[PDB]
């Protein structure tokens, strides 16, 4: 019998997402993962699964799926794929040469954008070197540009290492935001509980 | 390389069901897209996303993509609905590979005009021009499908809302140059090495998307078409 | 490509108000409008980075707001006694370069970073055409080797235009105009950071400029300074 559905439904549906330098890292597992069900969810503009099929997906267990959300703007959407450099690509969230699920995307300029000044996300444009494929660097010290300490200062030395973005609803797409979220699969030499539909 | 019905038939007051069939790398990784065209008429967008239509298209279309190969349904045909319906699809090999046509026949507000054809010398050609008016021309792509007189149809190349990344066809390559100002909305196509077989009347076609139909795999389609000139090099 | 008037004389001081029209859009997602005071000889100067937000320098040239598709920086009032060449580039695209606009000439009359940092360059004189020529731009100051670095070059009649970006530490973006004849490379991680050549087509006969920041996505970066260029003077 099909129960026990998976709580994808609870993730590509809520108001306030992530942020790329705090992304989530949910870890389903035991469920009957229905992809057939995620193709007719909200007007996705972007299904592009790089390791398998999602036809052939439905046949395939897994032992637990890595969901991973965020947002970024619409000329960004590109820098999230198997090995590309960019300001998000080798700072906030960069993918292996290895990614076997999806890089699931959509518009968001409904609810994510409000005129009152939207000093909510950032994106850490400075970095002292790129990112491992799939970490995180949740910090928030002052970013020192070398040949001098910084205890905590910003002038002409050491400045804010992260920046907000400008998300405004009279703008085009491009500048809008785009809510986009990665389903990392793995199988480790444990019982695989996702498996799907039978 | 997709497979489809050349020309097909069918019955007035009951339904027909038009099929395509592709490999995994164009269809089993994106979305399909029909596409009906009258004889005499540009063309214009029935279904796209596989399950969605546009506003102009009423609810007597249907379609689905249950595994590798798409499955278009008309509930009801009558004689309007006689046409040309096309399919096309966006290839992982970066190229956009439309169907041959299915002749379902059965006997019982933005103007994209554009203009810059004529025949010319062979070997050598001239410059594509296109128009539009008041559509907000970054916040769209372009394609130029060109269609040859009474043949199918075929995309040439795109060019997208950001103006940067473009991809050509694998017989237009190299020798082809697409570009857009943003003057009065414009695009400029160059075409070099003219072999003569290029009789067609190059569609100045509008989409949806906004970047280059190869990370949008979900909503990449086409907007309403535009009058093309009758380019006919002839040599 | 942007549009600028080519030159700008009529009433000095009064109602020059230059501003770079046509932007296909809100004048960028970013908001950043650059505006550079490129007097001939020395190296341009950051006069407007944000919408006008000017810093410390001459303050009688402000209000650089975004009329409706364009940003009118307002230099009425400032002098009239200037012989220069101002420049204008706004943008947000993704490795898009070429964001600089054209020659305009604010001339209100026409007739009538030294020790920040550092300012050093290979000074290419009567180079040998294509080759591998590397040029330097140690800076004393600020690490080479954590903030931005950036090369943008200027011949004799055409204006600027962005030729290198390179990131932290882990990118290598080359402009369009050389498309991949060029290697740029990060010199000693606490000397310098230098160039490549690498068999120029004769279009490198223009003068270099090695930027301590980015340009387009512009960050305040505390102070604003640039390095004395060299002629390279190909010899094909």
């Amino acid at each position: 019998n099909i129960t026990n559905l998976c709580p994808f439904d609870e993730v590509f549906n809520a108001t306030r997402f992530a942020s790329v330098y705090a992304w989530n890292r949910k870890r389903i597992s035991n469920c009957v993962a229905d992809y057939s069900v995620l193709y007719n969810l909200a007007p996705f503009f972007t299904f592009k699964c790089y390791g398998v099929s999602p036809t052939k997906l439905n046949d395939l267990c897994f032992t637990n799926v890595y969901a991973d959300s965020f947002v970024i703007r619409g000329d960004e959407v590109r820098q999230i794929a198997p090995g590309q450099t960019g300001n998000i690509a080798d700072y906030n969230y960069k993918l292996p040469d290895d990614f076997t699920g999806c890089v699931i995307a959509w518009n968001s300029n409904k609810l994510d954008s409000k005129v009152s000044g939207n000093y909510n996300y950032l994106y850490r444009l400075f970095r002292k070197s790129n990112l491992k494929p799939f970490e995180r660097d949740i910090s928030t010290e002052i970013y020192q540009a070398g040949n001098k300490p910084c205890n905590g200062v910003a002038g002409f030395n050491c400045y804010f290492p992260l920046r907000s973005y400008s998300f405004r609803p009279t703008y085009g797409v491009g500048h809008q935001p785009y809510r986009v979220v990665v389903l990392s699969f793995e199988l480790l030499h444990a019982p695989a509980t996702v498996c799907g539909p039978k | 390389v997709l497979t489809q019905p050349p020309s097909a038939s069918g019955t007035p007051g009951q339904r027909v069901t038009i099929s395509c069939s592709g490999s995994s790398s164009n269809i089993g990784s994106n979305t399909v897209n029909w596409y009906q065209q009258l004889p005499g008429t540009a063309p214009k967008l029935l279904i796209y996303s596989n399950n969605q239509r546009p506003s102009g298209v009423p609810d007597r279309f249907s379609g689905s993509k249950s595994g590798t190969s798409a499955s278009l349904a008309i509930s009801g045909l009558q004689s309007e609905d006689e046409a040309d319906y096309y399919c096309a699809a966006w290839d992982d090999s970066l190229n956009w590979v439309f169907g041959g046509g299915t002749k379902l026949t059965v006997l019982g507000e933005v103007q994209l005009v554009e203009s810059g054809g004529g025949v010319v010398q062979p070997g050598g050609s001239l410059r594509l021009s296109c128009a539009a008016s008041g559509f907000r021309f970054d916040d769209h792509a372009m394609h130029w499908v060109r269609q040859a007189p009474g043949k199918g149809l075929e995309w040439v190349s795109v060019i997208s809302g950001d103006g940067g990344s473009t991809y050509y066809a694998d017989s237009v390559k190299g020798r082809f140059s697409i570009s857009r100002d943003d003057s009065k909305n414009s695009l400029y196509l160059q075409m070099n090495s003219l072999r003569t077989e290029d009789t067609a009347l190059y569609y100045c076609a509008k989409d949806r998307s906004y970047g280059p139909p190869d990370v949008f795999n979900y909503e990449y389609g086409m907007d309403v078409w535009g009058q093309g000139t009758t380019v006919t090099v002839s040599s | 490509v942007l549009t600028q008037p080519p030159s700008a004389s009529g009433s000095p001081g009064q109602s020059v108000t230059i501003s770079c029209t046509g932007t296909s859009s809100d004048f960028g997602g970013y908001n950043s409008v650059s505006w550079y005071q490129q007097h001939p000889g020395k190296a341009p100067k950051l006069m407007i980075y944000e919408v006008s937000k000017r810093p410390s320098g001459v303050p009688d040239r402000f209000s650089g707001s975004k009329s409706g598709n364009t940003a009118s920086l307002t230099v009425s009032g400032l002098q009239a006694e200037d012989e220069a060449d101002y420049y204008c580039s706004s943008y947000a695209g993704s490795n898009n370069f070429d964001v600089f606009g054209t020659g305009t000439k604010v001339t209100v009359l026409g007739g009538g970073g030294g020790s920040e940092v550092q300012l050093v360059e290979s000074g290419g004189g009567l180079i040998q055409p294509g080759g591998s020529l590397r040029l330097s731009c140690a800076a004393s100051g600020f690490t080479v080797s954590s903030n931005y670095m950036s090369w943008v070059r200027q011949a004799p009649g055409k204006g600027l235009e962005w030729v290198s970006v390179i990131y932290s530490g882990g990118s290598t973006y080359y402009a369009d105009s050389v498309k991949g004849r060029f290697t740029i490379s990060r010199d000693n991680s606490e000397n310098t950071l230098y160039l490549q050549m690498n068999s120029l087509r004769a279009e490198d006969t223009a003068v270099y400029y090695c930027a301590r920041g980015e340009i387009q996505p512009y960050y305040y970066y505390g102070m604003d300074v640039w390095g004395q260029g060299t002629t390279v003077t190909v010899s094909s």
